[PDB]
């Protein structure tokens, strides 16, 4: 999923 | 000869982006869980690494061409190259003087030993210090250091990447600027470019060696529970 | 009348278990990420709560009959009642004197406001302070306080539980000891038992209200990333 | 899964 990384890459 | 505007505008971008994501005074390190000398340094270093992953992401977003990649490929490159970028940027706090990353008084001064109380054999920490020392000795201009990080982050050869041809292109362009720059601005740098590229290889080894160590650490819940959500994600394989 | 040995041996166990899992000096609170007055208190309180979840688990393991339950039911009770137990045990640091949990100097003194910079409306924090004040006023003997926590942790009515009849039994026995004790040892406690049971109900409301708030917080990755692996698990619904 | 909780409950 990578919920965090997605949000951080805007 | 002399650089073109496009290349130069890339330098501006990376050098500025790095300045924006790297505090030479390490003032935020007090927001981490304090260090402690079974893996007492783990809580601290987990926070240090997590803090940095966030910073590496900020630097990557401002790398030209990078944000125009698919979330997947960005994430792909971030996941696989993260630990590497952390090792490079860390150099600016490293110190041949006392063989350690000095980011504060006794507290934020990281000796080889500290990384041991964080779940890492001494035999693996050895190649790290060798890398740090070697890299540091190349006395890179900030423009070369910031380039080297962009090149590394754009290595097309990363498990998970898709458009390996577009990443290949971006990295090739960054590689040009580095060569072109070392030529026009760096004296005695006739063999530096080669040395810098060599550094990337070493990063690969260090990268892999870390993977194995972090893999064990993570499979043990009493230890993985010490890590942060972001770290668990970037280094986890839920991919 | 007077207590039997079995019941008394239960008191010994809970009172001792609690002593073993609760430091009246809050000395470990410095291993947490420092507090900070968008949700600056979150990193700290996440560590506080996570620290406590670990402690609640230590206390539960020593609750008679509890460890002879299936991992599932233990985990079931832990997941659902955790936040409640945290609210009860917290009372010992609460203070009608200044309406707040005092666990240190300015730093570890938690005002209602601090929990706001952690992702919680003021309108929901209100019922908490009312509970803390009410509970604190019952001036419970340590034997009654430690019992009340065991009873709460053994509520058969928890989503996820299976052998709700065995949990029902254990809790019933703990409920006896509490009543029997308040009778033989607590003066003017003719109506205390009823009051203590009432407290459990309130915990339920507070429990639910927290669920809703934590649910929102968690669905936002820039915030859930602040939490700890243990908290994400105990309060997450991957069940 | 509850990997952490399991380990903590021994
Ligand atoms: C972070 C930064 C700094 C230093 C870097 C360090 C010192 C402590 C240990 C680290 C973080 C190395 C660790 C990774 C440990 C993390 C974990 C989760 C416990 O597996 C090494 C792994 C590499 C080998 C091959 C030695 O196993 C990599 C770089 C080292 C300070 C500042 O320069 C910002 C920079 O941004
Ligand atoms: C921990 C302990 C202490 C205090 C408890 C507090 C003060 C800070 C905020 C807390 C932790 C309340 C919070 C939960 C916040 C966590 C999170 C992840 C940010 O959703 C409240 C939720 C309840 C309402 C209904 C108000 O929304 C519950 C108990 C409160 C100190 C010591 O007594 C040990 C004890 O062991």
């Amino acid at each position: 999923k990578h919920k965090i990384l997605h949000r951080l890459l805007q | 000869h002399m650089l073109s505007d496009e290349q130069m505008q890339i330098i501006n971008s990376l050098v500025e982006a790095h300045h924006k994501t790297y505090d030479d005074s390490y003032s935020d390190f007090v927001r981490f869980r304090p260090p402690v000398r079974r893996l007492s340094m783990l809580p601290h270093l987990a926070d240090l690494v997590s803090y940095s992953i966030q910073k590496v992401i900020g630097f990557a977003k401002m790398i030209p061409g990078f944000r125009d990649l698919t979330a997947e490929d960005q994430i792909a490159l971030l996941k696989s190259s993260a630990i590497e970028i952390i090792m490079l940027r860390s150099n600016q706090s490293f110190s041949l003087e006392d063989m350690s990353w000095s980011c504060g008084g006794p507290d934020f001064k990281y000796c080889i030993n500290d990384v041991t109380k964080a779940g890492h054999t001494l035999e693996l920490l050895e190649p790290l210090v060798k890398f740090q020392v070697g890299l540091k000795k190349l006395k890179l201009h900030e423009e070369e250091h910031v380039l080297l990080m962009a090149i590394c982050l754009l290595s097309p050869d990363r498990p998970g990447v898709q458009d390996h041809v577009r990443i290949e292109a971006l990295q090739d362009r960054l590689c040009d600027v580095l060569q072109a720059y070392i030529r026009i601005q760096h004296p005695g740098g006739r063999l530096l470019y080669a040395k810098m590229i060599q550094k990337l290889a070493d990063l690969r080894s260090l990268n892999e060696e870390h993977s194995k160590q972090y893999r064990s650490l993570s499979f043990q819940p009493e230890h993985s529970m010490q890590l942060t959500p972001l770290v668990l994600e970037v280094f986890g394989s839920e991919v």
